[PDB]
């Protein structure tokens, strides 16, 4: 009984440690590298939006200044 | 390959944080399993 | 001939905004001309006209705009673009980022004035580079050979010994007469001493020119710093037929200067807020390299850059990677284990190694040895990644030999002393002594003739 | 002189009749004299970023120019002062206003006027004598410690037309008069310097001497040079005070400057409460450390420009003391809070974001600040050396060093004392994680150790290796237990335990560890590594023998030497003479050598 | 025949370079030759369109590229095909167009890659993982495709 | 048929009008001439790219990803021209087609479309790489009218029930397929292995059509029941036991 | 009663439908009726507010939405409640509001969803996982909430 238990526990430990290390060195690294890409590209969309809104705001200020100059 | 390639969105940031908590919880649950198995395994070997 | 017309000077500063001064009433403004500005306190500054429109000239001021005044500022327009004074007397000398001397010698007594932007080298007159340079470093000369006229940068993670590798290449570089132009953009003074000291220690001063822009020097000078270095290299190579090596240090500090200028200008941003033209501007630096028809001259370049957050996909390494002829990589995964020089072969390539090798240049085996060393090191990394999941008990004896190869390889091929100089032929004999770890039949990248000529020896 | 307000929108005030004004000139806006910087010019009009809340500013209000950019008053009366980030004197604002509040638009002169300081003119000078910037034209006895060297401003030069005789003079009294090109300059003890300009030098020297902290881990394994650039991961859980207080009480710097970069209200009052009560022994007298420091404190609701300027103010002060030939140490207790203030200015200027929302120039604004450290030959003629050491803390969120302010800081600082919550939770003070931490100055300090501590470079190298071997061996212990290790590796864990438990740990509340001199630090490590080498020789000499040495035999026959190697931490430089301390260390070397000789 | 316009030559000339190359190719196609046109990168072409847009202050789409980027690429790749040429003698010319897109960061989410793969019938996606292994040609055989296979089966 | 052609070489702005011409012809044929009409719109992404081109050139304020903010109302003026009307026999059916950029279902073009159109038929790269023609992934696909298109006298009366169960079984099939990697094949139960067999047989027999097979609804539900018969009767939990007793034992 | 705007009705008609609906609901509430009102999606209203804001050249706040989106939603939802009706017969009407909120791409971090969750006291969080398994009515009982339990206990 100790023999069969010992051999079965050895296989179960190997199977468990394969899953633990696959989580630690495959699944978690795919997720953390993905989350870094998501946070990066999310911030790229935020900059591209910021730049468009800023250029719009500058064109509006030009149009306002021109519209006041057109009163002369 | 190196990434899951869900498309960049605040949804995907939420889903990837949830997947990370899922995987990290799975690691901790399986680490407890490995420790309990390791203890019994070493006890049985001495027996 | 000289410009005979006398210079205009304007006080008509219609505004100041960030690093820009906006002159008005200017008589026929010239795009990219240089302005010299005198501030109210009598400080001299310089600037370049980035836009012209009717009477207006938008001048970017290199020393920054702090202290510019809408009434008491005198802007002398030189009527011409920025020209670097050049001469061979610039070897054995040190200049700041704007090309003023700081070695306590006089100003450059020019043999000519050259446009700092250079000229586009005609693709018909460009010679394809093929004569090999030994750097003396095995991880370069054995698996990433540098051609005479190639441009190939050293990428590095922040705080890695990239300055020491670049210094060692200046000490040990040669063919299987020479000169260096060294530039640094935004270098810290502790590192500026190392570079200046190393050329003085090697006796190299009589054939090196240094441009230093320090990390506290005005960040717009970083844009002209490598352009001045190249304009000197172009004089020395393309007019004086010197064999020139240009070193450009932290192209990341150059790219940061582009990002700062891009923010101030309000350019369309590309990735990570760098300007959308970062590729073209980096090409205007990097493509001023190579051999040219009828000239014995050559500009080699080995730029260096700190990859921000170690990210190979970052725009600085990435656009540089598109423009440059392969790249040499340095890694924490070598440096933390004290493996100097910490050059990681696996991400490394040299595009001209596909020509600057073989008979008359190097031993016949070189190409085959390099490819097999690449395969064995790559498989070694893959079985290491397997061991990290399933343990070494799952690996075959062949897989364990690739892991043992990866150990022996780093300990002998990459590992090399900071003053140890190795020939390419010595590096290939080391290569074979490592390849001999496997049975002959496993060497799937090497032909049976090359094995028969070299494997047992 | 003054312009008039033309428009206001939030902190942005547009002014007119400003035709004489300059970019980054400092302007007072409104009847309350609110501070602000000109951020644009557009003709006879200027746009002013007003620092303080503009509520109540009106069109047609006066707009008074100062003839200067943002600048620090430098002079006597800095020691003991508390400043906001723009050099306004928080102690004197308190004493004059009798208010718990800073009033919007303070105009209190930064160095207190009316205090007649004791001045001695530099006795070599005469009418008609030549003088250049950085010449010390007299000394002011502002406090017992810091003899204040008054110096000619870096841009002033000429012939001395007059110098004041020995006497008592306040900062507005004309102490010097000089002439150049037929133009007279009248000159005061107060000196004004543009805060974003580097005070010039004869030469920035290579840094070559330790900034002794009096702390075993910090001085032995991760040394910072005088003139060094360094960072600390300052966060609550790590115990950041263990470095900053030890530096403040003991360290070999003549003056200290603190910048509160933008700290939490209560955490700011901890600094301001604590430092007055700290003391140093000088020449056997006990005196408050406020005799040798100034605290540039800023709470998070101080004006954005004051937080962003605060770092530049602290270094501009530190550079003045450096130019007096003093060694300053400058603490900057959260460079991250300064980088937030910088990000807010960029956001209000409507500039484009770069990394993680920080501005493009964050890298340059950090680098051009840390390059203001170093040793120097000062300007001016008495040839004096001096330095600033910059100890700039970082605060990476969740410990993530990829944060751009943290990453750019670690891209620049040569030393990083990586404090760690895991060590602080275990009370392993000074709580520095030796695996994370590093110093680049080791090479440059070789000259100093070769001259004064010639055996120490070997010992330092061996110590770092023994600790690295402990972490590698701990994996084998976790896999297969301590019993499975080789004898060499077992004794390596025992010595690494002594190093970790009694060398690198130092409880600064105890009378014996209040400070730790470098000689005590060398003697301790010398004995631990002498034991390591003798134990390792005994083990390796008996390798493959019948009778074999092991850690248990050593502990049985000479457990007294293990007890002494721990006990050596208790030796006290105040109660014990240096000869007694050195003799006890030499006796432990002889005792252990005899003890090992009795085995093999 | 070559149409050079190297990375340091003027940005604007990249547009003219592409249009020159396809104009030549359409001419040799009208002679009845089976032309092939190489283009060393449509992304470096699209960066010229980005630069002109940024100077003109036109509104960007994704990553700064002009909104007409899709239409520029569409009206480029559709100049391919096999053709019954104009005029009296019948000829079966062709132009085959091969645009070597160079996505910034290597990322195929790049708008030029996304628009390019919208138009082209063949996608040879290379992969830096293969090039690091020195597996050349570095074609990733999962992500790649050829829509012509049903016609080529004949 | 009636074909309007704007090709990728034709000028961008014409393709803004192309879909509106088609729908205007469809309104004449349907609502004035009583034709049953189908309208095909071949690439709504190229239509939205035309809106983005003109919008950017007008310097209009963008919505997300730089498309005009009005693209939702604008796409509605296209997609809402569908459906039967009072007194008419005629009917405009529409089957638009839409090139999802970057494979992203949440992209503004498919996203605003999904809100206006009465479901979406979703074609998946994964099924295409497996050579499954047509590559329709049933899970992300929907049809809002399905609940009134099917039932007694319109189809065989079981058709809602068989389809609902098959759909849940496919979803469970993809979930146990994810388990086969994340936890391993050895973690799967006999039931999970039957959902994995269902997923394989379902792609082979149900999804895979061939380009000239014209299956009736009856052949589709019959293949459906032949697949549901893989499980024990009690696993078909969404179907009423009355319907199971009529169509499971087949 | 029904207010019915097919998606092609003009952008302002989509806004008016919301304010018409609540004003009808308030009118019957003043009769002492316990009115209920359901909206097809407050997100479709926010898409109208977005398009209106863009055309007016306003500064947007997030994903093109106006910054006042929250205040619009509050000026809708805070017209709910039980009320003691004005005038002389004392009567207690109420308007219950069931404002639907499908977010762009299914992203519950969305501005109109977050702003709605900052205002509504009940959130019937329907979930794709339950819908995909064909569990009906598909409410996620771990994400959903109802603050009214404190009152209903009486």
């Amino acid at each position: 009984s100790l023999q069969t238990s010992f051999v079965t526990l050895d296989e179960a430990i190997k199977i468990t440690n394969r899953r633990v290390n696959a989580i630690e060195h495959v699944i978690i690294p795919r997720i953390e590298r993905t989350l870094a890409y998501i946070i990066t590209e999310l911030d790229e969309r935020e900059r591209e939006e910021f730049y468009r809104l800023k250029k719009i705001q500058e064109k509006k200020k030009i149009i306002k200044e021109k519209s006041e100059k057109d009163l002369e | 390959k190196d990434r899951i390639e869900i498309f960049p969105s605040r949804m995907a940031q939420t889903i990837m944080k949830a997947r990370l908590k899922g995987a990290q919880t799975g690691r901790n649950l399986l680490k407890k399993k490995s420790d309990a198995l390791t203890l019994r395994f070493r006890q049985i070997l001495k027996k | 001939n000289y410009l005979s017309q006398p210079r205009l000077t304007y006080k008509t500063v219609s505004g100041v905004n960030g690093p820009l001064v906006i002159l008005d009433h200017v008589k026929f403004p010239r795009y990219a001309e240089i302005v010299h500005l005198t501030l109210p306190d009598g400080t001299k500054r310089s600037g370049q006209v980035l836009e012209v429109s009717g009477s207006k000239a938008v001048v970017q001021v290199f020393e920054g705009t702090s202290g510019i005044d809408a009434k008491k500022t005198s802007c002398e327009f030189t009527g011409d673009i920025l020209r670097t004074p050049v001469s061979e007397d610039m070897l054995g000398r040190v200049f700041n980022g704007s090309g003023k001397p700081i070695d306590r010698g006089p100003v450059v007594l020019a043999e000519d004035f050259l446009d700092i932007m250079g000229q586009p080298i005609n693709p018909q007159c460009r010679i394809y580079p093929e004569e090999m340079i030994q750097t003396g470093i095995s991880a370069i000369d054995g698996m990433n050979s540098i051609a005479r006229g190639q441009k190939i940068p050293i990428f590095s993670a922040a705080g890695l010994p990239h300055n020491e590798i670049a210094a060692q290449i200046c000490r040990q570089a040669g063919l299987v007469n020479f000169a260096i132009v060294f530039a640094a953009m935004g270098v810290n003074m502790e590192t500026a001493r190392f570079f200046k000291s190393d050329f003085e220690e090697n006796g190299s001063m009589d054939n090196v020119c240094l441009f230093l822009n320090l990390a506290n020097d005005p960040t717009i000078e970083r844009i002209i710093t490598p352009r001045l270095a190249l304009t000197t290299a172009e004089f020395l190579a393309y007019q004086c037929e010197k064999h020139v090596l240009v070193i450009l240090t932290d192209m990341s500090s150059y790219a940061e200067a582009l990002r700062e200028v891009s923010a101030a200008r309000e350019e369309v941003p590309g990735r990570r807020g760098f300007p959308g033209y970062m590729y073209t501007d980096l090409a205007t630096i990097y493509e001023r390299a190579g051999r040219v028809e009828g000239r014995n001259g050559s500009i080699t370049q080995i730029p260096i850059l700190t990859m921000p957050n170690d990210d190979i996909t970052h725009p600085i390494p990435d656009l540089t990677g598109y423009i440059t002829e392969g790249q040499i990589y340095v890694d924490r995964q070598l440096h933390n284990r004290q493996i100097y020089p910490p050059i990681n072969v696996l991400p490394s390539l040299s595009r001209l190694m596909k020509s600057a090798i073989g008979e008359g240049m190097t031993r016949k085996d070189h190409a085959d040895v390099s490819n097999q060393l690449y395969a064995c090191y790559a498989i070694g990394k893959d079985v290491q990644a397997m061991k990290a999941v399933v343990g070494e008990e799952a690996l075959t004896s062949d897989d364990l030999l690739y892991l043992e190869f990866l150990q022996k390889f780093e300990k002998n091929f990459i590992t090399q002393g900071p003053y140890e100089n190795r020939t390419v032929y010595e590096t290939l004999d080391i290569g074979w002594q490592l390849l001999r770890i496997f049975p002959k039949e496993m060497l799937k990248r090497i032909p049976q003739s090359t094995l028969s000529e070299f494997y047992p020896r | 002189t003054f312009g008039y307000v033309h428009g206001v929108s939030g902190p942005v005030v547009t002014a007119c009749d400003m035709a004489g004004a300059a970019m980054y000139e400092l302007v007072r806006v409104g009847h309350s004299e609110l501070v602000g910087e000109i951020i644009r010019l557009e003709g006879d009009m200027a746009t002013i970023q007003v620092y303080e809340e503009t509520s109540g500013v009106s069109v047609g209000d006066p707009v008074l120019r100062t003839g200067k950019p943002l600048s620090v008053e430098l002079g006597p009366g800095i020691m003991g002062a508390i400043f906001d980030g723009i050099q306004r004197p928080l102690s004197d604002i308190s004493s004059q206003t009798q208010s718990i509040y800073i009033p919007r638009g303070v105009n209190v002169s930064a160095l207190s006027r009316d205090i007649k300081w004791e001045f001695i003119p530099s006795k070599n000078l005469r009418v008609g004598s030549h003088i250049t910037g950085g010449d010390i034209y007299g000394i002011v006895n502002e406090n017992s410690l810091i003899k204040h060297k008054i110096m000619l401003p870096p841009r002033s030069r000429g012939s001395v037309t007059y110098i004041a005789p020995p006497g008592n003079y306040d900062a507005s009294d004309v102490v010097l008069e000089l002439e150049f090109e037929g133009v007279k300059e009248k000159l005061s003890m107060v000196q004004v310097w543009p805060v974003r300009q580097v005070r010039p030098v004869t030469e920035k020297l290579p840094a070559n001497h330790p900034l002794l902290t009096g702390q075993r881990v910090l001085d032995a394994l991760f040394p910072c040079v005088q003139g060094g650039t360094t960072a600390i991961p300052g966060a609550f859980g790590c115990g950041k005070t263990v470095i900053s207080q030890s530096l403040s009480k003991y360290s070999n710097s003549d003056v200290i400057i603190y910048v509160g970069c933008g700290e939490r209200g209560n955490e700011m009052s901890e600094v301001l409460r604590d430092f007055p009560e700290l003391t140093m022994e000088v020449d056997g007298k006990v005196e408050s450390i406020m005799k040798r420091t100034a605290l540039v404190a800023n709470t998070s609701n101080m004006p954005v420009a004051a937080r962003e300027a605060s770092i530049y103010t602290g270094i501009t002060l530190s550079e003045y003391f450096r130019d007096m030939g003093y060694h300053v140490s400058m603490m900057a207790d959260s460079t991250s809070r300064w980088a937030e203030a910088l990000r807010e200015i960029s956001g209000r200027l409507a500039e484009m974001p770069a990394d993680s929302g920080y501005p493009a120039y964050l890298g340059a604004r950090l680098a051009s600040f840390y390059e203001r450290a170093g040793r120097v030959k000062c300007l001016g003629n008495p040839e004096r050396e001096g330095s600033v050491s910059i100890v700039g803390a970082v605060s990476p969120p969740g410990g993530d060093f990829s944060d751009p302010v943290t990453s750019a800081t670690l891209g620049i600082v040569q030393v990083f004392w990586g404090l760690d919550k895991k060590l602080a939770q275990r009370k392993h003070f000074p709580s520095v994680n030796w695996l994370i931490s590093y110093s680049k100055y080791m090479r440059a300090l070789d000259e100093y150790y070769d001259k004064h501590f010639t055996e120490f470079v070997p010992l330092r190298t061996k110590a770092k290796e023994i600790l690295q071997e402990e972490e590698d061996l701990a994996e084998i212990v976790q896999l297969v237990g301590k019993a499975s290790l080789a004898e060499t590796d077992k004794i390596t864990l025992e010595v690494a335990k002594l190093i970790k438990d009694d060398f690198l740990q130092q409880n600064g509340y105890t009378p014996y560890d209040r400070f730790c001199p470098f000689y005590k630090t060398v003697g301790m490590l010398s004995n631990m590594i002498s034991f390591y080498d003798m134990a390792r020789r005994a083990v390796e000499t008996t390798a493959q023998s019948d009778n074999k040495i092991t850690w248990s035999i050593i502990r049985e026959h000479m457990g007294e030497i293990l007890y002494k190697l721990s006990s050596m931490k208790f030796k006290d430089p105040v109660k014990d003479g240096e000869a007694k301390i050195k003799a006890d260390y030499a006796q432990l070397l002889e005792d252990m050598q005899n003890a090992f000789r009795s085995l093999e």
